[PDB]
């Protein structure tokens, strides 16, 4: 195929040109985002039962809808949450590879069908079912800074005039409002009420007769009289538009003819839907909406096209209203792409001052040059094929084959320039002879390298996408970097470099270059000498090699195993949890002082603090909080002492002083799914109707077994809530039927009242908004206020809640969890210092053993996905060793010889694990990915000494030690050339310490430390590993 | 309150006894009361934590502490089916007769409930057996109610 | 065909007719299978030591085994060979005409005081400047 | 009476009943055991 | 039923074409808010 | 109809380089093709 591409160079650059052009076009249309879909697909039931309890939610919605998932394919567990915010989250979690939309459909079905079991309360409200999704592309907050609007306000103009504008830009996926539109709220007065002798009932019966659309009909509607001229709509009541209407909504008529209005009992005014979240931005009310990037869109075009909407916008907005973006991951994946582009560029750059320093002619130059732009093109084009995006991880996927892409560049071209020089062989036949020796080896190397990167994307769960998102790029742009190397290189080659006369080593120069020459072929015989002198005493080196291997394998337990490295991206979260029974008010302070704290002592890095009072990182309730930090540009926050990580240590030690609260900061995840390496998520489970006490004594018995193993287990915390004290009353029935009271009007007194009802809706400018009575907060904050409450008996007289009720504290979940239809316990840890993931649940399930009867457990989340996930890898470790073996053994026509090139591997790993250890990294998927693409290029390197050695061997009868040094000799040259370009190549993201650095440090440190140590040692040891290999078969 | 109060409360209520020891050394606050009116014998009582609610009243802890509702610690032992706590509690001077704010006796939850060996135990140490509550019930009206013709037979 | 699709298409006009359907018959569970018309197996409980009866092992089935085996992928139909407990109130009209009472009665006093209460908090939000107190108000739970 | 969902395989699906009823046995009130009187699945593993 | 265009359009027709977002592949959407009471929301989509 | 005129033009384009380079591949020659693909305006003309 070289051959036939030397005497068709014009074939060879058509075929170049199809590449060029096919991966130009990918370029433009490939999807852009930060990271792809790495979580299994999972679907989110949500439902609302406004002032209901944790146990009310559970017991007539959860536990109704979880009896009716069934017939749902591909269901791996179904995990469900049920609150005293009146609040149930079901989510199902389905295998890696179901289609999403076939998944949300079914569930959904299952829930339509089960609709007519929930509560009428719960039907009016809704329930939501949506594709799970934590990742959001940015979150635009909306503020009001002269403080003519609430938040309830911002929220109202927001979802009526920005919401929709937004979900219509060009690629924006989901839009959520945080925040809710208006709602006509009737806030009750029972002092007003019992003295018209008037209950909620009446007013919600009023609303309903008075707030309606009520069908008429038509005027000569059909059948009609013949001879009808006109055909007319009749229009009868329509739906209540303002307050002023509300207010006027007649309630009663007095004997004396007095009119008693809904305004006369009650205050009427539109506010928020409700009232649990209080959101600040700098201290001023804010509302906004997080916006999730579209399937197959492009992050970069969608937040330019969301901000040029939002400008358009600007002139309608009220006074005072203000547009801040305090997340953005756009200008970060701007950075990751220039920076990427960057190291492709200077690595180009790098290859062509290597490649002039030692062939000294600019047409050498030239052909890496074309050739591994057209490769990486290629690889844009085979992408777009299998329909990846330009994402984080095939970026970085890219600048780890940079090392390959180049080695079969300077290969191609640095064998013809030997051949020249050694034979004085005109460039053609140089070029025919030289592919003649290493075109068998270059498709030996692909099938090799195709061993070790393909069986890596058959890892299942998200670590296994993520692995796939690497494979798929490396093994693309390695296999049409063989290809290029088979039929553009050769064909270049031939073409454009320029004849070499037999014996001309270029040191009869004069200058730099004479003497680098000289200094280079001298160099050389040192090398060859001293390989000489190692294979006379290669026993000594043997033992060297099992040092390494045993260094090796010590440093491999000795790094600590994590993901992602965590980047500062300009923003980080701060926890704010206060004790059982906190209320809204002391939660605010906490989040002020918090706030205050951000903007004062840390005011040169913090530029805004987003305060969420209602809201924590689990949970929901008046004690929970959370304060999201937006930070100033990287710029303006030189050195570690201002980044992240600092700020992150230095609050959170702040914080410890804090009384009646626990408060903390921390850096956000690369990506949240993914948990915590060495972190676990265990189920405790109630298999036999024990209860809730019972289950949580169980929990209680695990926690502090697990707290006298802290070699092995830390932080092992239950991730739910404690028993609160909850108000127990009692309606007697005998009291209620004696007064000649109904049930129903005590039970819609109370829930009205206290917990809020949604009697129906209203039209508010054009928009259909919701109508909500409820107590105006005074009447309805303490137990005595209860008594303040009157219900009309049948004969008329106005009967006190305190005269047919009594009431008690006691203890209650205010969070019960179900885990596959069964009531459960979520239990959060992590593996202790030096102690692997495995051995940590190992010891979780030996505690698990020793519960009371009836208390099952099992493993969820990345603890599912970590036991699927390591049951796999013996195999493809397996399959990967056998295929490389076998491949090798096709090539060199040997089952002995192949171990030669196999003996390597260590080699290239000690030198990353050093450099990984030294710098106090972690082993992480860039390091191990690293680890592979080091491993792939030393391979590479022995691959074509042991061919070269062989065939001196087979062919021109040489002996075995003869071979050996002339064949190291020759593949000295190309071995630097690759190492000093490539080494060079990765030096910027080792020392980078800007925005993305994370990652950059984890594929330059691991890649360095291992090339340094794979080129040193392997052009000493590959020489020793096939001497003894060929000795002993 | 105090710090000690809170981690008191919290620790009586969880039935660590190693922590509660070293908390009463320590001098934590015995009445300490939570937003609902709640000391650590409260908490002792209703969990059934037989040691601490010993423990509590040998470092001076108020037997006849009343909630915001009126509820003392021998309403939350009776009514939760604690026969032990009940007896210390009474042998400690625990008001026998003791009416939360809805008229409710320890007698009444000990009836509601079916705990025959409480009722007994209550009637023992002088429980007014026509004592009525806010509705005009006795324990006996509690019985017949329930339909726990076990429970009728002893209080007559 | 694609069962997926079928099942959709066929439910998405079931939903159209359902509002019309009686009261009693949507709170049955109207069901949507796509499954073979023959059984794959019979997975049959029993008690050796002869402790429990048909109706106990039934209820047992239902109520612990059932719904997870019904979630499984694959698993089209299941029947259960039995029936899972319910609160049977078995009337006698010669009491109920002594009192003056119907089967009415007893259905309107069996939804009033077997009902689970929605009943708010105290200090609920929005609430009132100085609140100290946040707790879950609990009125009537459902019989046990 | 379980009944294989249009177009599923009948022995993963009855691998995975097994899995599932094996996760149940343990809680099981005592006497409660699981018999097979009717399975369409042994036939076709021994046939092959 | 017994509603003008007008109050369809504000009651139904907005409040789904609101959540008619994050749909692949969607071409345009058309709707008629009629006096009969009637809502008729087309979405037509790209071709394959 | 706005659609099919507006991408004629880049379809014209990309098919007369597919068939010029198709053909400098098939007879290894710039200026073969070159010659070859200068005849289109004589068909296009025609057509017209
Ligand atoms: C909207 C659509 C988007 C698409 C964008 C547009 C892209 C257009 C690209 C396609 C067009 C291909 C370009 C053709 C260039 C040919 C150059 C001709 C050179 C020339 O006249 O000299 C020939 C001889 O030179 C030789 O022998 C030359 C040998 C070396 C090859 C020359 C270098 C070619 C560079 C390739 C271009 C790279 C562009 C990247 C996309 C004479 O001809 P002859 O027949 O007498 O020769 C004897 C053959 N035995
Ligand atoms: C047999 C005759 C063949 C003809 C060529 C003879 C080659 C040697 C003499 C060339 C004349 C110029 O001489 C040359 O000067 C330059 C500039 O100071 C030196 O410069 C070079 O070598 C010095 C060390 O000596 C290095 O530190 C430096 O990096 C490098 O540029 C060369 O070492 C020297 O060889
Ligand atoms: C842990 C980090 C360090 C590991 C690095 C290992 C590889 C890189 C170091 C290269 C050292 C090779 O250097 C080479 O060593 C051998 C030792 O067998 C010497 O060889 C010497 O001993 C042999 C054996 O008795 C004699 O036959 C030979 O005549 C004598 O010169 C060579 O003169 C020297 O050139
Ligand atoms: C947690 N989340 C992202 C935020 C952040 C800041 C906010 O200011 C808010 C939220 C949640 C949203 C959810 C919405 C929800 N909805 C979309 C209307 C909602 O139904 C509730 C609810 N508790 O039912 C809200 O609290 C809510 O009204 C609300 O007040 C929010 C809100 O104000
Ligand atoms: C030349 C022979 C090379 C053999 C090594 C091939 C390893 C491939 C294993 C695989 O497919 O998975 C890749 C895996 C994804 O989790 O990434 C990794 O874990 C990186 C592997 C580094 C260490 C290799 C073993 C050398 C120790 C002596
Ligand atoms: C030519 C190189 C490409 C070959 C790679 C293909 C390997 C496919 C991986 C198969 C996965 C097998 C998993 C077995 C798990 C069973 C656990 C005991
Ligand atoms: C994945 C590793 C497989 C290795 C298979 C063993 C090969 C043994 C080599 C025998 C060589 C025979 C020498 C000639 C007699
Ligand atoms: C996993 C099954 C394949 C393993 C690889 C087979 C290697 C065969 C080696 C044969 C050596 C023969 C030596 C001849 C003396
Ligand atoms: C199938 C495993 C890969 C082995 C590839 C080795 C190809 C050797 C071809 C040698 N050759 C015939 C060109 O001389
Ligand atoms: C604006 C969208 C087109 C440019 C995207 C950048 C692609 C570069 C990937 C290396
Ligand atoms: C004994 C030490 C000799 C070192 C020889 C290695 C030379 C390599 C230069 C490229
Ligand atoms: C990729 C272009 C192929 C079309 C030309 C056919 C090549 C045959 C030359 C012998
Ligand atoms: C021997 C012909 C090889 C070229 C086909 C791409
Ligand atoms: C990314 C979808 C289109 C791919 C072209 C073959
Ligand atoms: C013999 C000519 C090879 C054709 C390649 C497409
Ligand atoms: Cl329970």
């Amino acid at each position: 195929m070289p051959n036939f591409f030397i005497d068709r160079p014009i074939f060879a650059w058509v075929i170049a040109i199809i590449i060029m052009l096919a991966g130009g076009l990918a370029i433009l249309k490939l999807p852009v985002a930060q990271y792809p879909t790495i979580a299994p697909p999972a679907v989110t039931i949500s439902a609302s039962y406004p002032g209901a309890d944790a146990k009310t939610v559970q017991d007539t919605v959860t536990q109704v809808i979880e009896q009716n998932m069934n017939g749902i394919d591909n269901l791996m567990y179904m995990s469900s949450n049920s609150d005293s915010t009146g609040t149930v989250q079901i989510t199902l979690t389905f295998e890696s590879g179901t289609d999403a939309d076939i998944a949300q459909v079914q569930v959904q079905n299952k829930l339509q069908l089960a609709m007519p079991l929930l509560p009428q309360e719960v039907q009016q409200q809704g329930v939501s079912v949506e594709k799970s999704s934590s990742s959001f592309l940015m979150v635009v907050g909306v503020i009001n800074t002269d403080g003519t609007m609430t938040q309830e306000d911002i929220s109202d103009y927001v979802a009526a005039n920005m919401k929709d504008a937004i979900s219509r830009t060009s690629g924006v996926g989901d839009v959520q409002l945080f925040g809710s539109q208006y709602a006509m709220r009737i806030w009750m007065n029972p002092n007003e009420l019992n003295k018209f002798q008037l209950t909620p009932v009446d007013v919600i019966t009023a609303i309903k007769a008075q707030n309606a659309q009520v069908a008429a009909g038509q005027l000569g509607g059909t059948p009609p009289v013949k001879g009808q001229q006109l055909n007319a709509s009749i229009i009868a009541q329509t739906r209540l538009t303002s307050t002023e209407e509300f207010g006027k909504i007649l309630l009663k008529v007095n004997q004396d003819g007095s009119r008693v209005l809904l305004r006369d009992v009650a205050k009427i005014e539109l506010g928020g839907e409700n009232y649990d979240i209080i959101a600040e931005f700098n201290g001023q009310p804010a509302s906004g909406l997080g916006i999730k990037l579209a399937t197959g869109a492009n992050a970069l075009d969608t937040a330019a096209a969301i901000r040029a909407e939002l400008a358009k916008m600007e002139p309608f907005f009220p006074s005072g209203l203000k547009i801040v973006y305090p997340y953005d991951t756009t200008p970060f994946v701007k950075i990751s792409i220039h920076e990427v582009v960057k190291t492709l560029v200077e690595a180009i750059i790098l290859v062509f001052l290597v490649m002039y320093l030692f062939l000294q002619n600019f047409r050498a130059t030239l052909i890496p040059t074309i050739a591994v732009p057209v490769v990486l093109l290629g690889t844009f084009a085979v992408l777009a094929a299998f329909g990846f995006s330009i994402n984080t991880l095939t970026m970085f996927g890219m600048v780890l084959a940079i090392g390959l892409l180049v080695d079969d560049a300077i290969v191609v071209v640095e064998n013809v320039e030997r051949v020249m020089a050694e034979e004085g062989l005109p460039p053609k036949e140089a070029t025919r002879k030289s592919m003649g020796q290493i075109q068998g080896a270059l498709v030996g190397i692909a099938m090799v390298l195709s061993a070790v990167f393909v069986p890596m994307a058959f890892f299942g769960g998200s670590t296994g996408a993520i692995y796939r998102q690497f494979s798929i790029t490396i093994v693309s742009a390695m296999a049409l970097s063989v290809l290029v190397a088979l039929i553009l290189t050769p064909a270049l080659c031939a073409t454009m470099l320029k004849p070499i006369a037999k014996g001309d080593h270029g040191e009869g120069k004069k200058g730099f270059f004479g003497w680098f020459n000289r200094m280079f072929e001298k160099s050389t015989h040192h090398y060859t000498d001293s390989v000489g002198g190692i294979l006379r005493s290669t026993g000594r080196y043997l033992v060297l090699y099992l040092i390494i291997v045993v260094g090796m394998a010590y440093l491999f337990v000795r790094l600590p195993s994590s993901f992602l490295p965590d980047e500062d991206q300009g923003v980080f979260m701060t926890m704010v949890q206060l004790p059982a029974g906190a209320t809204q008010e002391r939660t605010q302070k906490v989040l002020n002082e918090v706030t205050h704290y951000y903007l004062t002592k840390e005011k040169n890095n913090v530029e805004s603090v987003f305060a969420v009072n209602g809201f924590g990182f689990a949970p929901r309730g008046q004690n929970t909080g959370i304060a999201f930090v937006s930070l100033k540009d990287w710029a303006d926050r030189p050195g570690e002492e201002n980044k992240v990580e600092a700020i992150t240590m230095r609050a959170t030690r702040a914080f410890s002083q804090i009384k009646d609260a626990m408060v903390f900061a921390f850096n956000l995840p690369a990506i949240v799914e993914l948990g915590t390496a060495t972190g676990f998520d265990f189920e405790l489970i109630d298999q036999a109707g024990l209860g809730h006490e019972k289950l949580t004594q169980a929990r209680n018995q695990l926690l502090a077994e697990a707290a006298k193993h802290p070699d092995m287990l830390t932080s092992v915390r239950p991730n739910g809530l404690e028993d609160t004290p909850q108000f127990k009353i009692d309606i007697d029935q005998e009291k209620a039927q004696a007064l000649g009271v109904s049930i129903n009007d005590i039970n819609t007194t109370l829930g009205a009242a206290w917990g809020g009802s949604y009697v129906n809706d209203f039209i508010d400018r054009g928009r259909v908004k919701k109508v909500y009575v409820m107590s105006e907060a005074k009447y309805r904050m303490l137990p005595d206020d209860i008594g303040d409450w009157y219900v009309r008996a049948a004969d008329g007289q106005m009967v006190p809640f305190s005269a047919f009720s009594s009431s008690r504290w006691e203890y209650g979940s205010p969070r019960l969890e179900r885990y596959n239809g069964l009531p459960s316990m979520e239990i959060l840890g992590q593996a202790a210092p030096g102690k692997s993931t495995g051995e940590a649940m190992e010891l979780m399930e030996q505690l698990a053993s020793k519960l009371p009867t009836g208390v099952g457990y099992d493993w969820t989340g990345m603890s599912y996905q970590e036991r699927l996930s390591g049951n796999q890898a013996p195999s493809l470790y397996a399959i990967s060793l056998i295929v490389v073996f076998l491949c090798l053994a096709a090539l060199y026509e040997s089952w002995s010889i192949p171990f030669s090139v196999m003996l390597v591997v260590p080699l290239g790993v000690i030198g990353a694990l050093l450099a990984a250890t030294f710098r106090g990294l972690t082993n992480d998927v860039y390091f191990q990915v690293g680890l592979l693409t080091t491993i792939g290029l030393s391979a590479k390197n022995a691959i074509l000494i042991v061919e070269f050695a062989k065939d001196l061997m087979d062919k021109e009868g040489k002996g075995l030690i003869e071979a050996t040094l002339d064949a190291v000799r020759m593949r000295l040259r190309p071995i630097l050339m690759t190492s000093l370009a490539f080494i060079l190549g990765v030096m910027p993201l080792v020392i980078s310490t800007g925005a993305g650095s994370g990652a950059q440090n984890a594929v330059g440190t691991g890649v360095m430390g291992g090339m340094v140590t794979a080129t040193v040692l392997a052009i000493f040891f590959v020489p020793v590993f096939f001497v003894v290999v060929r000795r002993r078969f | 309150g105090s710090d000690l109060g809170k981690k008191l409360l919290e620790a009586a209520r969880a039935g660590r006894d190693d922590e509660v020891r070293i908390l009463m050394a320590n001098g934590a606050d015995v009445n300490a009361a939570d937003v609902v009116g709640w000391t650590p014998l409260h908490l002792a009582a209703y969990w059934g934590h037989l040691e601490i609610v010993e423990v509590l009243l040998k470092n001076g802890a108020d037997v006849n502490a009343y909630d915001t509702l009126g509820s003392t610690p021998l309403h939350l032992a009776a009514h939760f089916g604690h026969l032990e706590i009940v007896e210390v509690l009474l042998k400690n001077g625990a008001d026998v007769n003791a009416k939360d704010d809805n008229g409710i006796t320890p007698l009444h939850l000990a009836a509601n409930r079916g705990h025959l060996e409480i009722v007994e135990v209550l009637l023992k140490y002088g429980a007014d057996v026509n004592a009525q509550d806010k509705f005009g019930k006795t324990a006996f009206d509690i019985s017949i109610n329930n339909g726990n013709e076990d429970l009728a037979e002893i209080l007559q």
